[PDB]
RNA sequence: UACCAUCUGUGGGAUUAUGACUGAACGCCUCUAAGUCAGAAUCCCGCCCAGGCGGAACGAUACGGCAGCGCCGCGGAGCCUCGGUUGGCCUCGGAUAGCCGGUCCCCCGCCGGGGUCCGGUGCGGAGUGCCCUUCGUCCUGGGAAACGGGGCGCGGCCGGAGAGGCGGCCGCCCCCUCGCCCGUCACGCACCGCACGUUCGUGGGGAACCUGGCGCUAAACCAUUCGUAGACGACCUGCUU
RNA sequence: GACGUCGCUUUUUGAUCCUUCGAUGUCGGCUCUUCCUAUCAUUGUGAAGCAGAAUUCACCAAGCGUUGGAUUGUUCACCC
RNA sequence: UGGGCCACUUUUGGUAAGCAGAACUGGCGCUGCGGGAUGAACCGAACGCCGGGUUAAGGCGCCCGAUGCCGACGCUCAUCA
RNA sequence: GCUGGGAAGGCCCGGCGGGGAAGGUGGCUCGGGGG
C-alpha cells in the first residue's frame, strides 16, 4: 500500500575530469532542481536495491534475492538538484543511471 | 583596475610638510573605483600624473564616498573621457540616462568596453556631470526626453526555460 | 610527383564489387514510372538467349550516307513463350521506402512453378501451397481472401504481378521455372488489381506485352570468365618482355 | 517517472535539442523523437547546406564503404548528433544510444499519444526572430533523402485523424461543461470545498 | 541604437476595401483582388479610420536595418493599392538592326514566342507569370504590352522576356537586339 | 495587437526580484531598460526596477511622470487598486495558487474525497446526457 | 578472343559566378537590407553496381506407427535462470508583432466552413495541468444512484496499414442492488519502536511431469548428375508420370 | 606599373643538424592510382584599345582531357 | 658529474630558424599531481597511507564534475564567422 | 557603533513666502475623427 519512497538516480561518481571518487556518488532526486530545495533531503537514508543470484536473509521476513546497499544523503552538489551522497560499500558503476530510493528517515518535519 | 559597480570616492591629499613650506597645499578628486583602497591607488596615479607628487612624499588626508544627492531622480550625465586604442589616444564624450553618478560611469566603463573593446586601465575619466534634457546631444537619450513616452514590450523571451525543462505547450511570446 | 604523362582511369568505378552476381536470373531494380492515364499494362518479360544471326533491311535515315540502301546488322534472337501470372503482390510506400502489403496466389499451380518453390523436387513430397488451395476452394477462406483483395485495394500503391515461364516449351535441360514480379502500370490501383486478377492464373505473350520496333532495354547476367589478372580484368598495359616477377601485372 | 519521454522535434533546434536529449538518455529516461524533419537549424540554408556537403567530401579516399557513413535522412542526422552528444565508445553511452530512438513523421505507436516540448531548445525562444534558419527536411531531401513526399502526405493523413479526435474531444467538453450547469445544485456542497483550497478558480 | 517608435501611414481610396488578418494583406478594389503575406517583418499594421481609411505601420525598437522595412512594406502596399485601382501596364518595344523580331503571342495572353531573333533558328517561348496578360500593340508597331495587377508579376515577366532576348558571343554595344520594357505606367490612367 | 504599454502610470505586476508578487507604479523610465517605479500603497519604495522584472496590467494611474509619493499615493487611493485588483481573476487566479501551495494533508484527503464524489456526479450527468443526445430518429 | 569484327552509353533538383525584379535604408537612386527570378562540364540525387549484427509478404512445416509437433486451458503441481520497476494521461494544427473557447445569419450530400456577436489571455477548457486512488469486513440510517454494476461469460458488427498486433459498439443469458459520499456499530495476530514492505506480475527465458479437446504428417544438407558456373568452396540444373 | 612597399608558397637552391649509421635500398624511365589548383582546353559568365573572326584580362569551376616521335641515362631541354 | 636543454627580461652573429653564442633568475634533466583536448620545460602546485572540509590555475550546453542563475549592459551575420 | 554625528525618503493641504523652467498642466488658437 503505497510508495513511501523518493526517487533518485545515481548520476555518477563524484568526480574531476580525470579522477574519480567512488565513495561519494551524485543523485538526481526527482522534482528538486535547486539547492535551497535539496535542502530538504540533506540526511535522508537512501538506498540502492538490487536482485542477484543467491538468497538472502530478509529482516522480518523469509530469504529472497533482493540485496540492499544503504547509504544517506551527504549535502547538494551544486546549484540544481544533484546531491552527493555516501554508502557503506561504494556503489557499482552497473547502477549508474538507474533508481535508488530516498527514504524519509530520520526524519525532521 | 578590474570593476563591479562603482562608488565615487572624494580623494584629498597633499605633499609632506617639509620644513621649506611648512603648508603644503591640498588636491582633491572625484574617483570612481570598486572600493577606497583603488579609489587611493587612483588618486596617486591621476595626482601623480599632474602634478610632482608621489605617494611616499604625501599623504591622503580625507579619502571619503561621496553619496548621490538625489538618487530618485533621473539624470542625464555626460561623461568627457580619455582612452587609448590598439593604435594612439583618443578624447571622447558620452551621454547616459542614470539615477547616480557612479551608476552612469559604471555604465561608461561596460559601454566602452562594449563598443570600443577598451579596458578599464586604458581608460581616464576626466570629467562627468549632470546634463539637463534641453542641453544633451545624443539620440539614445533624446528619445527618452519626452513627457508622454509609451511602448510596448513586444516580444517577450520566455526565461524559465528549465522549469519545466519538458512542458507540453508551446510558450506565448505576446502580452 | 606527377605521373609526368596523362592517361585516363583504366575501367569505372561505376561497376564494382567486381564479384559473382548474387541472382542468375537478373533484377529489375527500377520499373517504368506510372501514371494512371494510360491503359492497364504489363512492364517486363522473361526471355531466353538462342543465339545470333544476321540481317539485312533498308535504312531510311534523311541526310545519312545510308540512306535508301541496305545494310547487314547483327540481331539477337531471345525465345520468349507466353508467362503464366500466378500470383500478385502489392506494396505500400511507407518513409522507410516501400515494403510489400500482401501477396494473393492462385489456385492450380503448375509443377515448374512449384519446381521453383523446392530445391531438391526429386525427394521433396510436393506439398507446397496445397493448404493454400484448400482455401480458395473453402468458402470461409473465400471471404478471407476477397477481404485481403479489398484491403490491397484500399491501401496498396503499387501492385505486380508473379508470372512464370513455362519451361516444357523450352529445348533446354531445366524443368525449374523462373518468377518474376513485373510491375503493373497505367491506372488506378482498384482497375489494375480487378484486371490482373482477370489475369490470374493465365497466359500473357510477349505479342501483348512488348511490340514492333520498339527500344527496350535487357537485364541479365554477363557470360562468366572465372579468375582472371589484371590484364583482361582491368585492360592495364602489359609491362616489359624482361619483368623478373610476371608481366600480366 | 518510468514511462517513455516522447518530444516533438518540429521546431527545435538541432544542437540544443541533442544536448538536452543526450543528458536525459545517459540519466536514463528512454526518449522517443518525433517528427525530426521539422527540426531546424540556425544560420541560413546556404551555409547549413555547405556545411553537410563538406560532411559528405569528408570520405576515406582507400576505402568509402569503411569510411564515415554520411546518412541523409533527418531523423538518422538528429541521432548522429546526439551520438556525437554521448560517449559512444563505452558501455554506458552505447546503452544510452540504444535507449534512444528517432522518427521521421509520426509512426504509429506514437502518433495516439501526448508529445512533450524543450522550451530550451525552441527556435521562438533561442533565435531572434529577425534571423535566417534553416529546415533539417529540406537541407536532407537536397542532400539526398528520397522520402519527404511520402512523409508529406502520411503526415497530412495523421493530421485529418488528430483533427476529427479533436472535435470528438471538444463536443466531449461541451458536454461535460453542459453536465455541471445541469447537476450544480447536488455538487455545491463539494464544490466549494475544493475552492476552498485553491483548485477550481 | 534603437529608436523607440518608427511608423508611416498609408491612406486607402473609397472603392478599395482592405481586410488584415495579420500580417496578412487582403486588398479589394475594383480590378479584382490581391493579397500578400508579410511575416517575416515584425511590425504592427492598424486600420484607423471609419470613413478616412488610414492604414498605419509599426516598428516598435527596431535598429536601421528593420526600419528600412517600415518604407518598403508601406510601398508595397501602395503598389498593391494601385494593381487593384489601376492595374499596371508594361509597355516594351523590340529593337532590332537587321533581322525584324517576329513575336506571337500564344493562349490567351499567356505565352509569348519569339522566332528571328537575330536570324537565329531558335525558337523561344517565355510562359507569363500567372494573372499577367501579353498582347500584341495596335497603336504603335513593334511592342508587346503586358498588363496585369501584381506589379511584381508584370516586372518579373517582363524582364523574363528582356533577358530571354538576349546576345550571346557579340558586342553588346553594338548588336543591341533584344526587347526592352520602354515604359512602366497604368490602365485607366486615373 | 498591442493593449498594454510601457507609460507613466500603468500599474504592472512585479513576478520575480525582491519585490516578487507585487505591484507597482511606474513613475518613470529610465533608458530601455528600466523604470523609475514606486508602490506607495503596496509597500514597495521607489526604485529602479527592470521590464523583465515586470508584467504588465490594465490599470493605468492618472499623475505627470517624476511626481512625489504623495500624489502618487492618494492617485492610487482615488479609484484604488487593491480592490480593483483582487477581484480581477489573475489575483484571485494567483490566489488560488497559494493556497492550494498551502493545502496541508488532512486538506488533501478532503480534496480528494470531495472532488472523487463531485467527478462521480459529473460522470455520470455525462452518460446520461450523451445517451439522451443519441435519441435521433429523423430522416 | 580484337576498335583487328559488332552492339549500347540516359533524367531531374537546389543553386555558384553572373544577369535581373520589386524596393527601402538615404522624401531620389539602388540585384539587397526584408522579399522574388533565370542560371551552369560544379554539387546532390536519379539511371546503373553492391546489398546492413536492417526490415517485409508468402509457402511448406517431420508416424504407419507409438511419435512427434502445433493450437485451445490458467489446467494443475512445481524447478532452475535474468532481472528491472514501484499509478496513468487514449493524440488538434500551430502562431509567436498574437492566440484559445462559445453562439445568431450564409454555404457543404442535418454534421463541417465562413461573417457577426460574447467571453478569457501572464494561458484555469490551465502539463506549475488533468484522471485514478487500496486497511478489510459486520449491524444500521441518509442522500448519489434506479435509464445501473460485474461476468479473462457467449455471439456479432465497425474502425485502425507508416511499424496495422489495437480500439469501440450492439444482441443472448447468469449473480448483486453491494460497491461512490456523510454517518451508527464492533471485530480481524494489536506479532510488544526498527531495514529489502508496497506493484507491474499469472514478468521474460530454459528443460521436465500430469491433464483433457482440436488438429498436421515436411524439408534442408551430403552423396549422384549438370556446366549457363568454377582455384577449392560457392553457383545453375536433372533424377518411375 | 618605374621608384617604393606588404605578403603567400615549399613543385628551386640554400641555411640548420632535431630523427635515423647493431642500415628507412641512393638517379631516371616504365607501370598504376589518387589528390591539389596558382585553369591550357572544354561548361556558364563579366571586361576590352570586344564590328565579325581571332585574341587578351578576370570570375564560379579541378567534372573531364592534356598526345605520337628524333637526340640525350638524363630530370630539365630542343625540334618534327 | 665535467655532452646539457628550455622560459621572462637583456643580448651577439644571421633574412630567419624548433639556428648558433652569452648574462641573470627559475625550471626540465632528477618530478609525479590539477589545468593547458593532446605535449620533458607553460599556468597552479611539488608527493608517506587515508577520511572530512576548502581552494589555486582552469572551468561550469553535452561528451565532462560544475550556471537547470527568470544573471547585467552592449557589439557582431560571415555563400572560408 | 561610525559616516556629511549618514545621503535620500515619509507625514505635517509645511507655512509666510520668494523665484525659475520644460520631457508644457489647465485655459485658450489651429487640424482630425464620435450626437
Ligand atoms: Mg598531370
Ligand atoms: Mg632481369
Ligand atoms: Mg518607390
Ligand atoms: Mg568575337
Ligand atoms: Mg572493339
Ligand atoms: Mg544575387
Ligand atoms: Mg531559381
Ligand atoms: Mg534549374
Ligand atoms: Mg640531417
Ligand atoms: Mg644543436
Ligand atoms: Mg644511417
Ligand atoms: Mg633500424
Ligand atoms: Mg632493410
Ligand atoms: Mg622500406
Ligand atoms: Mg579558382
Ligand atoms: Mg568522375
Ligand atoms: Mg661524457
Ligand atoms: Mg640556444
Ligand atoms: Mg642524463
Ligand atoms: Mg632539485
Ligand atoms: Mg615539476
Ligand atoms: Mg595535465
Ligand atoms: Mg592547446
Ligand atoms: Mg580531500
Ligand atoms: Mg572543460
Ligand atoms: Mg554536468
Amino acid at each position: 500500500s503505497g510508495r513511501l519512497w523518493s526517487k533518485a538516480i545515481f548520476a555518477g561518481y563524484k568526480r574531476g575530469l580525470r579522477n574519480q571518487r567512488e565513495h561519494t556518488a551524485l543523485l538526481k532526486i526527482e522534482g528538486v532542481y535547486a539547492r535551497d530545495e535539496t535542502e530538504f533531503y540533506l540526511g535522508k537514508r537512501c538506498a540502492y536495491v538490487y536482485k542477484a543470484k543467491n538468497n538472502t536473509v530478509t529482516p522480518g521476513g523469509k530469504p529472497n534475492k533482493t540485496r540492499v546497499i544503504w547509504g544517506k544523503v551527504t549535502r547538494a552538489h551544486g546549484n540544481s538538484g544533484m546531491v552527493r551522497a555516501k554508502f557503506r560499500s561504494n556503489l557499482p558503476a552497473k547502477a549508474i543511471g538507474h533508481r535508488i530510493r530516498v527514504m524519509l528517515y530520520p526524519s525532521r518535519i | 583596475k578590474a570593476s563591479g559597480t562603482l562608488r565615487e570616492y572624494k580623494v584629498v591629499g597633499r605633499c609632506l610638510p617639509t620644513p621649506k613650506c611648512h603648508t603644503p597645499p591640498l588636491y582633491r578628486m572625484r574617483i570612481f573605483a570598486p572600493n577606497h583602497v583603488v579609489a587611493k591607488s587612483r588618486f596617486w596615479y591621476f595626482v601623480s600624473q599632474l602634478k610632482k607628487m608621489k605617494k611616499s612624499s604625501g599623504e591622503i588626508v580625507y579619502c571619503g564616498q561621496v553619496f548621490e544627492k538625489s538618487p530618485l531622480r533621473v539624470k542625464n550625465f555626460g561623461i568627457w573621457l580619455r582612452y587609448d586604442s590598439r593604435s594612439g589616444t583618443h578624447n571622447m564624450y558620452r551621454e547616459y540616462r542614470d539615477l547616480t553618478t557612479a551608476g552612469a560611469v559604471t555604465q561608461c566603463y561596460r559601454d566602452m568596453g562594449a563598443r570600443h573593446r577598451a579596458r578599464a586601465h586604458s581608460i581616464q575619466i576626466m570629467k562627468v556631470e549632470e546634463i539637463a534634457a534641453s542641453k544633451c546631444r545624443r539620440p539614445a537619450v533624446k528619445q527618452f526626453h519626452d513627457s508622454k513616452i509609451k511602448f510596448p514590450l513586444p516580444h517577450r523571451v520566455l526565461r524559465r526555460q528549465h522549469k519545466p525543462r519538458f512542458t507540453t505547450k508551446r510558450p506565448n511570446t505576446f502580452f | 610527383s606527377h605521373r609526368k604523362f596523362s592517361a585516363p582511369r583504366h575501367g569505372s568505378l561505376g561497376f564494382l564489387p567486381r564479384k559473382r552476381s548474387s541472382r542468375h536470373r537478373g533484377k529489375v531494380k527500377s520499373f517504368p514510372k506510372d501514371d494512371p492515364s494510360k491503359p492497364v499494362h504489363l512492364t517486363a518479360f522473361l526471355g531466353y538467349k538462342a543465339g545470333m544471326t544476321h540481317i539485312v533491311r533498308e535504312v531510311d535515315r534523311p541526310g545519312s550516307k545510308v540512306n535508301k540502301k541496305e545494310v547487314v546488322e547483327a540481331v539477337t534472337i531471345v525465345e520468349t513463350p507466353p508467362m503464366v501470372v500466378v500470383g500478385i503482390v502489392g506494396y505500400v510506400e511507407t518513409p522507410r521506402g516501400l515494403r510489400t502489403f500482401k501477396t494473393v496466389f492462385a489456385e492450380h499451380i503448375s509443377d515448374e512453378c512449384k519446381r521453383r518453390f523446392y530445391k531438391n523436387w526429386h525427394k521433396s513430397k510436393k506439398k507446397a501451397f496445397t493448404k493454400y488451395c484448400k482455401k480458395w476452394q473453402d468458402e470461409d477462406g473465400k471471404k478471407q481472401l476477397e477481404k485481403d483483395f479489398s484491403s490491397m485495394k484500399k491501401y496498396c500503391q503499387v501492385i505486380r504481378v508473379i508470372a512464370h515461364t513455362q519451361m516444357r516449351l523450352l529445348p533446354l535441360r531445366q524443368k525449374k521455372a523462373h518468377l518474376m514480379e513485373i510491375q503493373v502500370n497505367g491506372g488506378t490501383v482498384a482497375e489494375k488489381l480487378d484486371w490482373a486478377r482477370e489475369r490470374l492464373e493465365q497466359q500473357v505473350p510477349v505479342n501483348q506485352v512488348f511490340g514492333q520496333d520498339e527500344m527496350i532495354d535487357v537485364i541479365g547476367v554477363t557470360k562468366g570468365k572465372g579468375y582472371k589478372g589484371v590484364t583482361s580484368r582491368w585492360h592495364t598495359k602489359k609491362l616489359p618482355r624482361k619483368t623478373h616477377r610476371g608481366l600480366r601485372k | 517517472e518510468v514511462q517513455v519521454l516522447v518530444l516533438d522535434g518540429r521546431g527545435h533546434l538541432l544542437g540544443r535539442l541533442a544536448a538536452i536529449v543526450a543528458k536525459q538518455v545517459l540519466l536514463g529516461r528512454k526518449v522517443v523523437v518525433v517528427r525530426c524533419e521539422g527540426i531546424n537549424i540556425s544560420g541560413n540554408f546556404y551555409r547549413n547546406k555547405l556545411k553537410y556537403l563538406a560532411f559528405l567530401r569528408k570520405r576515406m579516399n582507400t576505402n568509402p564503404s569503411r569510411g564515415p557513413y554520411h546518412f541523409r535522412a533527418p531523423s538518422r542526422i538528429f541521432w548522429r548528433t546526439v551520438r556525437g552528444m554521448l560517449p559512444h565508445k563505452t558501455k554506458r553511452g552505447q546503452a544510452a544510444l540504444d535507449r534512444l530512438k528517432v522518427f521521421d513523421g509520426i509512426p504509429p505507436p506514437y502518433d495516439k499519444k501526448k508529445r512533450m516540448v524543450v522550451p530550451a531548445a525552441l527556435k521562438v525562444v533561442r533565435l531572434k526572430p529577425t534571423r535566417k534558419f534553416a529546415y533539417l527536411g529540406r537541407l536532407a531531401h537536397e542532400v539526398g533523402w528520397k522520402y519527404q513526399a511520402v512523409t508529406a502526405t502520411l503526415e497530412e493523413k495523421r493530421k485529418e485523424k488528430a483533427k476529427i479526435h479533436y472535435r470528438k474531444k471538444k463536443q466531449l467538453m461541451r458536454l461535460r461543461k453542459q453536465a455541471e450547469k445541469n447537476v450544480e445544485k447536488k455538487i455545491d456542497k463539494y464544490t466549494e470545498v475544493l475552492k476552498t483550497h485553491g483548485l477550481l478558480v | 541604437m534603437k529608436t523607440i517608435l518608427s511608423n508611416q501611414t498609408v491612406d486607402i481610396p473609397e472603392n478599395v476595401d482592405i481586410t488584415l488578418k495579420g500580417r496578412t494583406v487582403i486588398v479589394k478594389g475594383p480590378r479584382g483582388t490581391l493579397r500578400r503575406d508579410f511575416n517575416h517583418i515584425n511590425v504592427e499594421l492598424s486600420l484607423l479610420g471609419k470613413k478616412k481609411k488610414r492604414l498605419r505601420v509599426d516598428k516598435w525598437w527596431g535598429n536601421r536595418k528593420e526600419l528600412a522595412t517600415v518604407r518598403t512594406i508601406c510601398s508595397h502596399v501602395q503598389n498593391m493599392i494601385k494593381g487593384v485601382t489601376l492595374g499596371f501596364r508594361y509597355k516594351m518595344r523590340s529593337v532590332y538592326a537587321h533581322f525584324p523580331i517576329n513575336v506571337v503571342i500564344q493562349e490567351n495572353g499567356s505565352l509569348v514566342e519569339i522566332r528571328n531573333f537575330l536570324g537565329e533558328k531558335y525558337i523561344r517561348r517565355v510562359r507569363m507569370r500567372p494573372g499577367v496578360a501579353c498582347s500584341v500593340s495596335q497603336a504603335q508597331k513593334d511592342e508587346l504590352i503586358l498588363e496585369g495587377n501584381d506589379i511584381e508579376l508584370v516586372s518579373n515577366s517582363a524582364a523574363l522576356i528582356q533577358q530571354a532576348t538576349t546576345v550571346k558571343n557579340k558586342d553588346i554595344r553594338k548588336f543591341l537586339d533584344g526587347i526592352y520594357v520602354s515604359e512602366k505606367g497604368t490602365v485607366q490612367q486615373a | 495587437v498591442f493593449r498594454r504599454f510601457v507609460e507613466v502610470g500603468r500599474v504592472a505586476y512585479v513576478s520575480f526580484g525582491p519585490h516578487a508578487g507585487k505591484l507597482v507604479a511606474i513613475v518613470d523610465v529610465i533608458d530601455q531598460n528600466r523604470a523609475l517605479v514606486d508602490g506607495p500603497c503596496t509597500q514597495v519604495r521607489r526604485q529602479a526596477m527592470p521590464f523583465k522584472c515586470m508584467q504588465l496590467t490594465d490599470f493605468i494611474l492618472k499623475f505627470p511622470h517624476s511626481a512625489h509619493q504623495k500624489y502618487v499615493r492618494q492617485a492610487w487611493q482615488k479609484a484604488d487598486i487593491n480592490t480593483k485588483w483582487a477581484a480581477t481573476r489573475w489575483a484571485k487566479k494567483i490566489e488560488a495558487r497559494e493556497r492550494k501551495a498551502k493545502m496541508t494533508d488532512f486538506d488533501r484527503f478532503k480534496v480528494m474525497k470531495a472532488k472523487k464524489m463531485r467527478n462521480r456526479i459529473i460522470k455520470n450527468e455525462v452518460k446520461k446526457l450523451q445517451k439522451a443526445a443519441l435519441l435521433k430518429a429523423s430522416p
